[PDB]
C-alpha cells in the first residue's frame, strides 16, 4: 500500500506552468527543427549530435499535453490503460536520452580546445551516426524495463499513471534516477572547466568573440544544475525518511512528494532553454 | 631605350597602315551568319528530348 | 553493358583513391611564406628543417608545407587568392635594414607590402606570424646610426629595447582590423632555437579557432 | 610481356602462374583464355581490377579458382579436379575498361599441360584459298543482336598466326586496333559481321576468330583457316 | 632629347589610328539589328553534375567529340569525365598542386596543365603500355601560367603572366616563337578557328591580334577599363568577346578595328571570369563572381537568362563543339552540364 495522494495546490500550479513551457517548447524545439534539415548547407560531426538533442526534446515536447490532461481531470488517467505503460515508457526515454546527448555535446567540445591535434575531431559523418544510434540504443536499456511491470494501479476508484511512488524498495528505475544526474555532472562540469580554463591559459580570451564563447560553455552548466538538481535533492530526501521514520506513517510524505511532483517540472524547463542557449545562441 | 621608343613607333606605324572596311558591312555580315546556323544550335532552339544525350 | 558495368567499377576505385589522398591532404599544415627578398628567408628556411618552392617539415607528429613564392615577380592581386585557406603566413621582415636603400629604405618597402597582405580581401581569419630577422646586427647598427632615419617622428633613446619596441608596435599599426586577426610578433637571431616551436604555438591557436568554428561556438 | 605456367600430370591438381612486365598491372583486368590442341578457343576466367567482380565458365565452375596479387605482378590460376577435357593450351589475355579502352589487346605466350542461354557464333566458313594479292572477306553470325542501347556492337576479330599467340586485329564493329595496317576493316549490322582485307600479304595466313563482349559468358567463333 | 620627340610621334600617331577607326563608325550593331526579334527567355536545367574534386576548380576543356572533359583543381588532381554516363576516365596526380590551367588536343590523345611553376607539363593519355604519363615539361617561361591552347599535336601556344605569349615545340621543347608587346600579364588568350591567329588578353585593359607564323602583332584593341580575365573567339572568326573585371562584356571587330557592342547591366558589379559563344554565335555565356552565370543575346546586347546552380564563384566555363551542353565548373569543387 504505497501511498499515492494529490492535492488541489498541485492543480492550480502544475497545469498552468506546464502549459506556458509547451507554448515555448513547441515554437522553440520545433522551430530549431526545421533549419537541421532544410536550412543547414552542411552536416558535420558536431551537428549531428546537436540534431539529436532536439529529436529527445521534440518527443518529450509532444508528450506534454498528455500531462497536461492528467491534472485536470483531478490526477485520473482517464484514457489509455496500456497507453499509461506506453506514455511513461517513451517520456522518460527522453530525459534520460536529453542528458546523455549533452554530455556528448560537452565531451565533443572538450576534446576540440584541450586536445586540438587528436583524431576524435575529423571522424566523418558516417562515424558520427553509429555513434549517435548506438546512444540511442542504450537509452532503452535503463527504460524498457517500465514496460514489463504492471501499472495504474487503481485508488478503489481513481486510477493512476505514476512510477516515482513514494516507497522504499530497491528497484532499479528508483536508483537511476540518482545516477543520471550525478555521473554526467561529474563529466559536464569537469569537462567545461578545462575549455573556460585553457582557453585562459593560452591568452585566446582577449582580443577576439571568443568570450562569448566561454560564456556560453559556462551557460550550459549553469542551465543543466538549475534544471535538473532542485528535482534529485528533494528525492534523496525521501530516501531518509523512507529509511528511517517512515514507510508505516506516511503523513509525513505529503509535503515531499508534493515537492517532488512540483519540482519535476523544473526538468520540462531545461527542454525549452536547449534551442535558446545550444543553437539559436550560436552562430 | 632609344630603340625603345623607336620600335613603339615602328610597330604602331603597321597599325595605322591597315585596310579598315564600314562598320555597317562588318554588322550585316556578323548579323547573316546567326541567321544562317539558326537552325543548328541546339541551345536556341531544343532539341526533341529523344536527341538529347544528357537528357535520357 | 559487359565492358561498360566494367567501366562504372573502375570509376569507383578511382574515387575512393581520391579520398584516400584527400584525407592526408586534410591533415597537413598550410604556411604561406613572405618577405622582401634579402629580410631573412632562408636563414628561417633552414631553422624549420624558378617557380615556387614548397618546403615540407614536421613537429610533434604534425605535418607542415611552406610555400615561398617571392620570385615570382608579377601582379600579386592575380594569384594571391590560390592561397585562400592557409593555416596562417610567416612573414620575415629584417631589423638589420632600417637605413639601407634599394630613393627608399629597405625598411619602407617591407611596410608597404605588409600592409597590403595584412589588409587584402582574401586574408580574413589568417593569423600573421610576423618574425624580426637579424637581430644580431641590428642592435650594433643603432649605436652608430640613429633611427630617426627611417622614422622621422620617432623621439627616444637609441637603446635596442626601446628601438626594437617602437619598430614592432609600428607593424601592428598597420593591421586595419583588430578584431578579426591577431599578429604573433617574435624575435629571431642568427644562431637560435625555438623558432619552430613558435611556428607551432600560433598554428594551434588557429585549429582551435577551425575547431570551434565546426561545433558552432564561433 | 607476359609469360608462365605449369607441366603435365595424371588426373590431379596444378597451379597455373602468369608473371606480367611492366604494364601496370594493376589496372589490367586479366582473362584465362585457353585454346584445344586442334579446335579454336575458349574463355575460361576473369577477374577485375582491384579483384572484384570474378566471372567463370559454365564447365569451369567449380573446378577451377582464380586469385591475382598486385604486388609482384603475378597472376593466378588454381585448378582441383581435371578430367580428360581440361587438357589444352592456356593463354593469359589483359583487358582494361574504360570509355575509348581497346580490351583483349595483348595474349601472353601460353602454357600448354595434358592429363592423358549463352550467344553462339556461327562463323560458317572455313576455308578459303590461300592465293595472296587480291581481297578476301571473312563473315560471321551471331545468335542475338550484338548491337547494344548505348549504340555499339561488341564484337571482336582476332588473327592466330600459325606459331605464335593470338592477336586483336579490329575491337567493337570497325575500330581498328593500335599496330594493325589499314588493310584490315569491318563493316556489321547487328546480326551478320564481315572482315575485308584489302590486300593480302604472306603475313596474313593463319586462322581468324571472332568473340562477343555483350554477355559475360562469352563465347568464340570456331575460327576460319586461310 | 630624341626620346621627347618620339614620344610625341607616338601620340600624334595613335591620334590618326583613333580618327581612322572613328571615321568608319557609320553605324552601330544596336541600331543595324533593331529588326531583328528577340530570342526570348532560354531555360536551361542541370542535366549532370560530375563530383569528385576536393579543391577550387581553376580551368576545363571539352573534348573534340563532345563527350569527354578535362577539370583541373588545386587539390592536385586532372580528372577526365565521361559527361554521358558521370563516370572518371582517367585522374592525373600533378607535380604542382597549384594549377590555374587545362587544355585538351584536338586529337585527344594529349593533355597539359600549368600554374605557378611556370611550367607547361603535356600528359600522354595514348599509354601504348599502362596509363597515362608525363610526356615533357615545356619550361622557359618567367611568370605564372594562365593559358595554355592546342594548335595541333605538336604545337602548343601559352600565355604567361610575364607579359609574354609563345608558341612551343612538343617534340623538341623549344620555344620556336615568342609574341612580345604587352605591359601587363596576359590572362587569357582563343585561337581562331582556322588556326593562324589568336588573341590575347592581358591586365593592361588591352587584346592583341597575334600571327602564329610570322610572330608579330597585326591589331591592338582597346576599350575596356581593368584587367580582361578572359577572352572567347567568334564561330565566323572575325569577332571576340572580352570580358573583363569592371562586370562588362565587349565585342569587337577584327576587320571593323573598333568595340562593336558592349553587354552591361547597372545590377551586376561582380567581375566577369569566363565567356563562350553557342554553336551559331547569337548567345554570350559568360561567368561572374556573384556565384551566378549569364546569358546574353550577341545581338541585341539584352540578358536572355541565368545560369543560378553554383554556391561559389564561376571560374571555368566552356561550349561543348556538339553545341548541345554547357559545362560550368566554380570554385566549390562541382561541375554542372546545363542542358
Ligand atoms: C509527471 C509524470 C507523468 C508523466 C506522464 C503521465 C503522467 C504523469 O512524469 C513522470 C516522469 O517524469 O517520468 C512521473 C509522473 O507522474
Amino acid at each position: 500500500n504505497c501511498c499515492v495522494f494529490r492535492d488541489d495546490f498541485i492543480a492550480k500550479v502544475l497545469p498552468p506552468v506546464l502549459g506556458l513551457e509547451f507554448i515555448f517548447g513547441l515554437l522553440g524545439n520545433g522551430l530549431a527543427l526545421w533549419i537541421f534539415c532544410f536550412h543547414l548547407k552542411s552536416w558535420k560531426s558536431s551537428r549531428i549530435f546537436l540534431f539529436n538533442l532536439a529529436v529527445a526534446d521534440f518527443l518529450l515536447i509532444i508528450c506534454l499535453p498528455f500531462v497536461m490532461d492528467y491534472y485536470v481531470r483531478r490526477s485520473d488517467w482517464k484514457f489509455g490503460d496500456i497507453p499509461c505503460r506506453l506514455v511513461l515508457f517513451m517520456f522518460a526515454m527522453n530525459r534520460q536520452g536529453s542528458i546523455i546527448f549533452l554530455t556528448v555535446v560537452a565531451v565533443d567540445r572538450y576534446f576540440r580546445v584541450v586536445h586540438p591535434h587528436h583524431a576524435l575531431n575529423k571522424i566523418s559523418n558516417w562515424t558520427a551516426a553509429i555513434i549517435s544510434c548506438l546512444l540511442w540504443g542504450i537509452t532503452v536499456g535503463l527504460t524498457v524495463h517500465l514496460l514489463k511491470k504492471k501499472l495504474l494501479i487503481q485508488n478503489g476508484t481513481a486510477n493512476v499513471c505514476i512510477s516515482f511512488s513514494i516507497c522504499h524498495t530497491f528497484r532499479w528505475h528508483e536508483a537511476m534516477f540518482l545516477l543520471e544526474f550525478f555521473l554526467p555532472l561529474g563529466i559536464i562540469l569537469f569537462c567545461s572547466a578545462r575549455i573556460i580554463w585553457s582557453l585562459r591559459q593560452r591568452q585566446m580570451d582577449r582580443h577576439a568573440k571568443i568570450k562569448r564563447a566561454i560564456t556560453f560553455i559556462m551557460v550550459v552548466a549553469i542551465v543543466f544544475v538549475i534544471c535538473f538538481l532542485p528535482s534529485v535533492v528533494v528525492r534523496i530526501h525521501i530516501f531518509w525518511l523512507l529509511h528511517t521514520s517512515g514507510t508505516q506513517n506516511c503523513e509525513v510524505y505529503r509535503s515531499v512528494d508534493l515537492a517532488f511532483f512540483i519540482t519535476l517540472s523544473f526538468t520540462y524547463m531545461n527542454s525549452m532553454l536547449d534551442p535558446v542557449v545550444y543553437y539559436f545562441s550560436s552562430p | 631605350s632609344i630603340a625603345q621608343a623607336r620600335k613603339l613607333v615602328e610597330q604602331l606605324k603597321m597599325e595605322a597602315n591597315i585596310d579598315r572596311i564600314k562598320v555597317s558591312k562588318a554588322a550585316a555580315d556578323l548579323m547573316a551568319y546567326c541567321e544562317a546556323h539558326a537552325k543548328e544550335d541546339p541551345l536556341l532552339t531544343p532539341v526533341p528530348a529523344s536527341e538529347n544525350p544528357f537528357r535520357e | 553493358s559487359a565492358e561498360d558495368k566494367a567501366a562504372v567499377e573502375r570509376s569507383k576505385m578511382i574515387d575512393r583513391n581520391l579520398r584516400e589522398d584527400g584525407e592526408k591532404a586534410a591533415r597537413e599544415v598550410k604556411l604561406l611564406l613572405l618577405g622582401a627578398g634579402e629580410s631573412g628567408k632562408s636563414t628561417i628556411v633552414k631553422q624549420m628543417k624558378t617557380g615556387i618552392v614548397e618546403t615540407h617539415f614536421t613537429f610533434k607528429d604534425l605535418h607542415f608545407k611552406m610555400f615561398d613564392v617571392g620570385a615570382q615577380r608579377s601582379e600579386r592581386k592575380k594569384w594571391i587568392h590560390c592561397f585562400e585557406g592557409v593555416a596562417a603566413i610567416i612573414f620575415c621582415v629584417a631589423l638589420s635594414d632600417y637605413d639601407l636603400v634599394l630613393e627608399m629604405n629597405r625598411m619602407h618597402e617591407s611596410m608597404k607590402l605588409f600592409d597590403s597582405i595584412c589588409n587584402n580581401k582574401w586574408f580574413t581569419d589568417t593569423s600573421i606570424i610576423l618574425f624580426l630577422n637579424k637581430k644580431d646586427l641590428f642592435e650594433e647598427k643603432i649605436k652608430k646610426s640613429p633611427l630617426t632615419i627611417c622614422y622621422q617622428e620617432y623621439a627616444g633613446s637609441n637603446t635596442y629595447e626601446e628601438a626594437a619596441a617602437y619598430i614592432q608596435c609600428q607593424f601592428e599599426d598597420l593591421n586595419k582590423r583588430k578584431d578579426t586577426k591577431e599578429i604573433y610578433t617574435h624575435f629571431t637571431c642568427s644562431t637560435d632555437t625555438k623558432n619552430v616551436q613558435f611556428v607551432f604555438d600560433a598554428v594551434t591557436d588557429v585549429i582551435i579557432k577551425n575547431n570551434l568554428k565546426d561545433c558552432g561556438l564561433f | 610481356v607476359e609469360s608462365g605456367g605449369g607441366l603435365v600430370q595424371p588426373g590431379g591438381s596444378r597451379k597455373l602462374s602468369c608473371s606480367a612486365s611492366g604494364f601496370a598491372f594493376s589496372s589490367f583486368g586479366m582473362h584465362w583464355v585457353r585454346q584445344a590442341p586442334e579446335k579454336g578457343l575458349e574463355w575460361v576466367a576473369y577477374i577485375s581490377s582491384g579483384s572484384g567482380t570474378i566471372y567463370y565458365a559454365d564447365t569451369v565452375k567449380g573446378r577451377f579458382t582464380i586469385s591475382r596479387d598486385d604486388p609482384k605482378n603475378t597472376l593466378f590460376l588454381q585448378m582441383t579436379s581435371l578430367r580428360s577435357e581440361d587438357t589444352a593450351m592456356y593463354y593469359c589475355v589483359r583487358s582494361i575498361y574504360y570509355y575509348g579502352s581497346s580490351p583483349f589487346d595483348f595474349w601472353g605466350q601460353g602454357t600448354t599441360l595434358t592429363v592423358s542461354s549463352d550467344i553462339v557464333m556461327t562463323q560458317a566458313t572455313s576455308s578459303v584459298p590461300v592465293t595472296p594479292g587480291e581481297s578476301v572477306s571473312i563473315s560471321c553470325r551471331s545468335s542475338k543482336s550484338l548491337l547494344h542501347s548505348n549504340g555499339n556492337t561488341y564484337l571482336y576479330w582476332f588473327l592466330q598466326r600459325p606459331g605464335q599467340s593470338p592477336q586483336l586485329l579490329i575491337y567493337r564493329m570497325s575500330n581498328l586496333a593500335s599496330g594493325v595496317p589499314d588493310r584490315f576493316s569491318g563493316s556489321g549490322s547487328g546480326t551478320a559481321f564481315t572482315l575485308t582485307i584489302s590486300r593480302l600479304e604472306a603475313e596474313d595466313v593463319g586462322v581468324y576468330y571472332c568473340m562477343q563482349h555483350l554477355e559475360y559468358p562469352l563465347t568464340f567463333g570456331a575460327g576460319t583457316k586461310l | 632629347s630624341e626620346l621627347d620627340q618620339l614620344r610625341q610621334e607616338a601620340e600624334q600617331l595613335k591620334n590618326q589610328i583613333r580618327d581612322a577607326r572613328k571615321a568608319c563608325a557609320d553605324a552601330t550593331l544596336s541600331q543595324i539589328t533593331n529588326n531583328i526579334d528577340p530570342v526570348g527567355r532560354i531555360q536551361m536545367r542541370t542535366r549532370r553534375t560530375l563530383r569528385g574534386h576536393l579543391a577550387k576548380i581553376y580551368a576545363m576543356h571539352w573534348g573534340t567529340d563532345s563527350r569527354l572533359l578535362v577539370s583541373a583543381s588545386q587539390d592536385g588532381k586532372l580528372i577526365i569525365w565521361d559527361s554521358y554516363t558521370t563516370n572518371k576516365v582517367h585522374a592525373i596526380p600533378l607535380r604542382s598542386s597549384w594549377v590555374m590551367t587545362c587544355a585538351y588536343a584536338p586529337s585527344g590523345n594529349y593533355v597539359a596543365c600549368g600554374g605557378l611553376d611556370n611550367i607547361c607539363s603535356i600528359y600522354n593519355l595514348k599509354t601504348r603500355e599502362g596509363n597515362v604519363r608525363v610526356s615533357r615539361e615545356l619550361a622557359g617561361h618567367t611568370g605564372y601560367l594562365s593559358c595554355c591552347r592546342f594548335l595541333d599535336d605538336n604545337q602548343i601556344v601559352t600565355s604567361s603572366g610575364d607579359t609574354t605569349c609563345a608558341l612551343w615545340d612538343i617534340e623538341t621543347g623549344q620555344q620556336t616563337t615568342t609574341f612580345t608587346g604587352h605591359t601587363g600579364d596576359v590572362m587569357s588568350l582563343s585561337l581562331a578557328p582556322d588556326t593562324r591567329l589568336f588573341v590575347s588578353g592581358a591586365c593592361d585593359a588591352s587584346a592583341k591580334l597575334w600571327d602564329v607564323r610570322e610572330g608579330m602583332c597585326r591589331q591592338t584593341f582597346t576599350g575596356h577599363e581593368s584587367d580582361i580575365n578572359a577572352i572567347c573567339f567568334f564561330p565566323n572568326g572575325n569577332a571576340f568577346a572580352t570580358g573583363s573585371d569592371d562586370a562588362t562584356c565587349r565585342l569587337f571587330d577584327l576587320r571593323a578595328d573598333q568595340e562593336l557592342m558592349t553587354y552591361s547591366h547597372d545590377n551586376i558589379i561582380c567581375g566577369i571570369t569566363s565567356v563562350s559563344f553557342s554553336k551559331s554565335g547569337r548567345l554570350l555565356l559568360a561567368g561572374y563572381d556573384d556565384f551566378n552565370c549569364n546569358v546574353w543575346d550577341a545581338l541585341k546586347a539584352d540578358r536572355a537568362g541565368v545560369l543560378a546552380g553554383h554556391d561559389n564563384r564561376v571560374s571555368c566555363l566552356g561550349v561543348t563543339d556538339d553545341g548541345m551542353a554547357v559545362a560550368t565548373g566554380s570554385w566549390d569543387s562541382f561541375l554542372k552540364i546545363w542542358n
